[PDB]
């Protein structure tokens, strides 16, 4: 809330602040933040469907699905590349294609990927799962690069045909992805908040950190809570 | 039959059923238990009707067996039933019971006892709606507890100076007396003091109270102080909460009724009593108690954390090579009240709650000595299923419903012994009463002391004299603690039980005993980067050990 996402130093020590932690409370302005950055760096991108779970690179070109197909995916992507040309080339500079097809014990797999990817690249993930903190704590990888969360859960199968459905579900992902983050890029360039805290769906979010630091500008306790529906009265 | 069965005619052996259960003992036997008598008969065809002794003896033993169920005038298809018990006849005895299956009991003054009242559940239908209580229930609560603790103070030793109702103080002045009722505000915003007489107000200007008690509105207070008819102060001089008793002069003024009964219980048509089997249990008791040992945990055990996880797996692999007889989980088992969902994006609250047990069950697999052999107690918390989707995590009604069976569908078919109860709840022990209550109570007692105008051992110690000397679980009015209008009667403590657990998270632990009466207080589960449990031996001793 206080210092945001467009922060800044006015020290005039940096060394000796930089190899150990800086403090805040002597030292802290809030600078303007009409624009956030010029987006250019690549993304991840790992879901889980309830044996589906997934992964693919922007820079890459290969896909693998853990446990008739690769032709209906090739269809599906071009299908659905011909029906948003208009939003692929409007957000190609964010996020750029065909690439090969596999469906491959097995679930050893996410931690030698995630770190093929921490030693290839620095990029952050977008993460699509039911169980977000369940596949927190089971890939200890994870918590060393920043994260931006896509959280829609209730997915279900129709315990038939679940492949086109999943093809459909997966494809149209990837190909929104560009309008998603571009979403987000909005609204954080405009809330001073910071990308990775943000959530299409967290709404109401937006509406605490703006009543909240207009209430410290003012001379009223901000009676926060955390973790319990219930206004702070002091017990 | 024997191994060599003969099929009897029934005229034959009916004279000889008839003189033993028609002329020396026993009356009215059914066709069923002629049959029944038959085919023992059948069991013992051995130089039978030409054996004398044994089957009339049998006879005798078969009155011994049924002559204690009911009252014995009647013998229907139950006749094979007393056949098995011959046969069986030729730890167990303890139980566990909530505050929705306890015997209700009344009080009456006039006559000075105690009185049994009968169940809407067994008597009456209930097929729509039989847990509702009646509108006068609940005025005739206070009434009740106000008996109770009328008859504590008169039948104290030092009590034989007299009190006062208080519609007497009308017509007297300038002059002391001594009274008691219950405390609280009235709709003016004064003090004042209630009794089915009437009710007065209060002057505290001058008062010196007794210290080491929480005097706290709602709590029966023994009130010392001279009457003015100027207006309607009643100057008090002193302050002192009635004393209390033990539990065996308790006992002995109604003999040893059967309020806790395991081995009889009373109903409507008579009371019932019983102490020959009290010392033969006692004495029971006192050999091999060390290794009918039973362990409890700490407070509020989140199940969605991973560090409670990590650090039970750890008590459980110190608990599996040793398993206890009880294991007592205590405290709310979700760190987040669950409510109704806003949200149809991510996952319902109730489905989360679902999975918070399920889990658990996967983690009972591999510790198949303690599933075996222990026994499984499960205690809901301030913020379970049922209170926080009303009350959203504040405090509510203390009779709470146990944790519903559609969440519970998978620790019922690993484990094979698992209960859950009331926030209060019973255990009947061979020789033992213990009560387990689970809430707040430093907080509650610290913040609404009276004030009057004028180390932290001391804390514990004025709790649970004042908890005791007061004799009632929840010493709060209806503002506070709403409280269902029926079974209030088990949140009293008159058959003022041998141990108490004192669940609270926000006192110290301690092991203090008192009135004839033993304490414990468990604290959190996990605190300062700690895991903390205590196990209580029933030898009055007690033990407190830490897994980091």
């Amino acid at each position: 809330m206080d210092l945001g996402a467009s922060v800044t130093f006015r020290s005039k020590a940096l060394g000796k602040g930089i190899q150990q932690g800086f403090e805040m409370k002597d030292l802290s302005m809030a600078e303007n933040e009409r624009y956030l950055s010029g987006f250019s760096m690549d993304i991840g991108y790992l879901l889980h469907f309830p044996e589906f779970f997934s992964l693919f690179k922007s820079w890459g070109d290969t896909i693998t699905i853990l446990v008739i197909n690769a032709s209906s995916l090739g269809q599906i992507y071009k299908q659905m590349f011909e029906k948003k040309k208009g939003k692929i080339e409007t957000y190609s500079y964010l996020v750029d294609i065909n690439f090969e097809f596999v469906y491959f014990k097995l679930y050893r797999r996410l931690s030698q990927e995630t770190t093929k990817l921490k030693e290839e690249r620095g990029f952050l993930l977008l993460l699509q799962s039911p169980f977000i903190t369940k596949l927190l704590g089971t890939i200890r990888l994870l918590n060393q690069m920043p994260i931006v969360k896509l959280s829609l859960n209730e997915v279900l199968l129709p315990q038939l045909n679940w492949q086109p459905t999943l093809l459909k579900k997966l494809v149209n992902h990837v190909l929104s992805s560009g309008s998603w983050i571009s979403h987000l890029i909005k609204l954080s360039q405009y809330s001073n908040i910071p990308i990775c805290n943000l959530r299409l769906d967290s709404m109401d979010y937006i509406i605490d950190v703006l009543y909240a630091r207009k209430l410290k500008k003012e001379n009223i306790v901000l009676w926060w809570n955390e973790k319990a529906p219930l206004p702070d009265h002091g017990g | 039959g024997n191994v060599l069965p003969v099929k009897i005619q029934p005229p034959l052996l009916r004279p000889l059923a008839y003189r033993v259960l028609s002329r020396k003992y026993g009356l009215s036997i059914k066709s069923d238990g002629l049959s029944a008598l038959a085919e023992f008969v059948g069991t013992n065809i051995g130089a039978n009707w030409r054996q004398g002794p044994a089957t009339i003896k049998f006879l005798e033993q078969f009155a011994a067996v049924w002559k204690q169920q009911e009252r014995g005038l009647f013998i229907d298809q139950s006749g094979v039933k007393e056949v098995i018990q011959e046969m069986k006849e030729r730890r167990d005895y303890f139980k566990v019971i909530n505050a929705s299956q306890q015997q209700r009991f009344s009080y009456n003054p006039h006559k000075m006892q105690f009185i049994f009242v009968p169940n809407k559940k067994q008597n009456g239908l209930g097929g729509i709606a039989g847990f509702l209580p009646d509108i006068e229930d609940k005025v005739q609560m206070f009434l009740t507890r106000y008996y109770l603790t009328n008859d504590r103070v008169m039948r104290n030793e030092n009590f034989q100076m007299s009190i006062t109702p208080i519609k007497n103080l009308l017509g007297r002045d300038a002059q002391n007396f001594l009274l008691l009722g219950l405390l609280n505000k009235n709709f003016k915003g004064n003090w004042s003091l209630e009794d089915p007489s009437g009710s007065v107000e209060i002057d505290i200007s001058q008062t010196i109270p007794t210290q080491g008690h929480y005097y706290v509105p709602g709590c029966m207070v023994l009130v010392e102080g001279i009457y003015y008819s100027v207006g309607n102060k009643f100057h008090v001089t002193s302050m002192t909460l009635p004393p209390g008793e033990r539990r065996e002069i308790t006992l002995e003024t109604i003999g040893n009724l059967d309020l806790l009964g395991i081995h009889g219980i009373s109903n409507n048509n008579f009371i019932a009593r019983l102490d020959k089997d009290l010392k033969i249990r006692l004495h029971l008791l006192e050999k091999e108690l060390t290794d009918h040992k039973f362990v409890i945990l700490g407070a509020n055990l989140f199940l969605d954390d991973l560090k409670i996880m990590t650090a039970l797996s750890k008590i459980l692999q110190k608990l599996n090579d040793d398993p206890p007889t009880l294991l007592i989980w205590q405290g709310s088992f979700t760190s987040v009240p669950v409510f109704a969902s806003m949200s149809s994006r991510n996952i319902s609250s109730s489905t989360q709650f679902k999975n918070n047990f399920d889990a658990l069950a996967t983690l009972l697999s591999r510790f198949d000595n303690l599933t075996e052999n222990t026994t499984m107690i499960f205690i809901p918390g301030p913020n379970d299923l049922w209170g926080s989707m009303v009350s959203l995590g504040a405090s509510g009604t203390l009779p709470q419903d146990p944790i519903p069976s559609a969440f519970t569908k998978k620790i019922n078919k690993v484990c094979k012994n698992v209960v859950w109860s009331s926030n209060p709840t019973r255990i009947a022990y061979l020789s033992q009463e213990i009560v387990i209550f689970r809430d707040d109570l430093s907080g509650r007692f610290k913040r609404h002391r009276l004030e009057f105008p004028f180390q932290k051992v001391q804390e514990t110690r004025k709790l649970v004299k004042t908890i005791l000397d007061q004799g009632h679980l929840s010493p709060f009015l209806d503002s506070l603690r709403p409280i269902s209008w029926d079974l209030d009667h088990t949140l009293t403590l008159c058959p003022i039980p041998s141990t108490m657990v004192l669940c609270d998270t926000t006192s110290a632990q301690f092991d203090l005993t008192y009135n004839g009466c033993k304490v414990i207080n468990p604290g959190s589960f996990i605190h300062n980067r700690r895991a903390r449990y205590m196990e209580y031996v029933p030898s009055s001793k007690k033990t407190i050990q830490e897994e980091i």
